[PDB]
RNA sequence: GCUCGCCGGAAGACCAAGGGUUCCUGUCCAACGUUAAUCGGGGCAGGGUGAGUCGACCCCUAAGGCGAGGCCGAAAGGCGUAGUCGAUGGGAAACAGGUUAAUAUUCCUGUACUUGGUGUUACUGCGAAGGGGGGACGGAGAAGGCUAUGUUGGCCGGGCGACGGUUGUCCCGGUUUAAGCGUGUAGGCUGGUUUUCCAGGCAAAUCCGGAAAAUCAAGGCUGAGGCGUGAUGACGAGGCACUACGGUGCUGAAGCAACAAAUGCCCUGCUUCCAGGAAAAGCCUCUAAGCAUCAGGUAACAUCAAAUCGUACCCCAAACCGA
RNA sequence: AGGACCGAACCGACUAAUGUUGAAAAAUUAGCGGAUGACUUGUGGCUGGGGGUGAAAGGCCAAUCAAACCGGGAGAUAGCU
RNA sequence: UAAGGUGAUAUGAACCGUUAUAACCGGCGAUUUCCGAAUGGGGAAACCCAGUGUGUUUCGACACACUAUCAUUAACUGAAU
């Protein structure tokens, strides 16, 4: 049946992930955290 | 020659002076001849003035 | 002439494509990395005091750049500018350095 | 390559969503293909989707978002007026052949079209960020007419038959052809027109709204298809030469009628119902200044401009969601 | 018209078999219910964790829910193994 | 400072140098695209769009340059009164 998930990239951004990241003190804390500690290529957005 | 020569060449004509001088990286650098072993590599060894006058004429501007 | 603008620099960079050698028919064009703004007319006159050849139209369009490249992760796009311009038939490359 | 079998409201074709070169050519077969693999949606190369008319930008606004000042709130911040963004919706214009290994309403040929500036000519009140109209909008149902298109015949070309009959009553195939231009039809809607008067439309207005009179009617908008023209052209079964075996150059018959349809079109219609069905611009029109022999407006044509991005490459599935 | 009929698409899941190191972390096959409606679906928006939403099952809030995920207090505490 | 030298994964090509402006090192400069406080307005970061001035102008243009918001002061304008 219905398993919680069902992607779609618009709904990925404000919403939740992406670039809306540099929007808010944690938001963008969550960056360095991130990236800095414990250097991530990351890659979020795609 | 080349070098810092004219630096005073107010009656400057620094145009065409990299295109024309192109030789190396336009043609020669493709493949072999870019001076393989009488005179080899240039560009960085001399042709790099391209500065110098640029930068004259950069400064010939309160003229 | 009314060289009176840019007509300096409106060209730069041929781009050897793909496309490159098999786009001439009747006429050989070009592709050119031409800057950001350097319009049409431009730079059909571009073509006309240098490379010595015979222009007789251009189209040109954007291209863009994109991709992801960080200290951790960013990175950006980087944009363009193609422009075929073609030329005519009874005048080839004649005395020059192709590549 | 010849047989054989399977699907065919599909197991065919096209597109959206999503994917993001999987497309085509050449190559190579380690890994990947539940085996072999010279083969592939695998590897490595190249090629392949050039714009005034397609799309995005761009005008316009929906839901909603943001929000000068502003109102709130320990701080952070919430709400929101002007206003400004936001398509999934409204605004302007191109087709048919040809061609590349790969591009294509972008390149070439043939034939067009839109809008803005400038100019020439002619006629004229412009002339707004303004007023009015208009754009401009629901659901459901009931027809009629028409076209797509199919069938049969006629016409034209072709064959007379591995086995009994078919050598005119018969079998096969084709019978196509656009915008644009003229025609204003099946229908749809709505009375025209003139004059004068005014506490309305933020000011003005001949415009719209209201009021009176007066004279006629046979009007005025809208509109699918059809018919001429486009087109004695093209395409066209099929023959003839050349073939690289894929295909090429030339030539080229008939090319009509009758009936039958649509969920497509007239139909942003008609009828009816209650849950009573965006907006703004273009567009038409009316005036302000403000202008005041001017500028502007309309039309014809002449010319210049139409920038910048995108364009390469499965889709009921081996390219998407399921490892 | 109808808690009307069968009825494709579409939406949903009553039954059985198979699968259960699956083709599949809920499906396939044959049946099955709704199918102009409290219908169904694309796009975008709004509700945040003791909080939301809920035709109500503690259901759903990213394969997680009698209190989500991530980081921290943190080497919590563990008379237990 | 100096006989070499054109950064690295790889030469190689074409070259620059031996005396004293070739390298190479140090100081002061010149330049320094786009994004980013980002500041002309907007924006899914590296893109999109304008106003007002400029030079060369075959004299449409190209780019350039300025134009965010607050606070202090200055001068000028200035509501209901
Ligand atoms: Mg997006
Ligand atoms: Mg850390
Ligand atoms: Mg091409
Ligand atoms: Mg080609
Ligand atoms: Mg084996
Ligand atoms: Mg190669
Ligand atoms: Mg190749
Ligand atoms: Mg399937
Ligand atoms: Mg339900
Ligand atoms: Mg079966
Ligand atoms: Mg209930
Ligand atoms: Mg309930
Ligand atoms: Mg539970
Ligand atoms: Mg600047
Ligand atoms: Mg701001």
């Amino acid at each position: 049946m219905k398993r919680t998930f069902q992607p779609s990239v618009l709904k990925r951004n404000r919403s939740h992930g992406f670039r809306a990241r540099m929007a808010t003190k944690n938001g963008r804390q969550v960056l360095a955290r991130r990236r800095a500690k414990g250097r991530a290529r990351l890659t979020v957005s795609k | 020659m080349k070098a810092k020569e004219l630096r005073e060449k107010s009656v400057e004509e620094l145009n065409t002076e990299l295109l024309n001088l192109l030789r190396e990286q336009f043609n020669l650098r493709m493949q072999a001849a870019s001076g393989q072993l009488q005179q080899s590599h240039l560009l960085k060894q001399v042709r790099r003035d391209v500065a110098r006058v640029k930068t004259l004429l950069n400064e010939k501007a309160g003229a | 002439m009314i060289r009176e603008e840019r007509l300096l620099k409106v060209l730069r960079a041929p781009h050897v494509s793909e496309k490159a050698s098999t786009a001439m028919e009747k006429s050989n064009t070009i592709v050119l990395k031409v800057a950001k703004d350097a319009t049409k007319a431009e730079i059909k006159a571009a073509v006309q005091k240098l490379f010595e050849v015979e222009v007789e139209v251009v189209n040109t369009l954007v291209v863009k750049g994109k991709v992801k490249r960080h200290g951790q992760r960013i990175g950006r796009r980087s944009d363009w500018k193609k422009a075929y311009v073609t030329l005519k038939e009874g005048q080839n490359l004649d005395f020059v350095g192709g590549a």
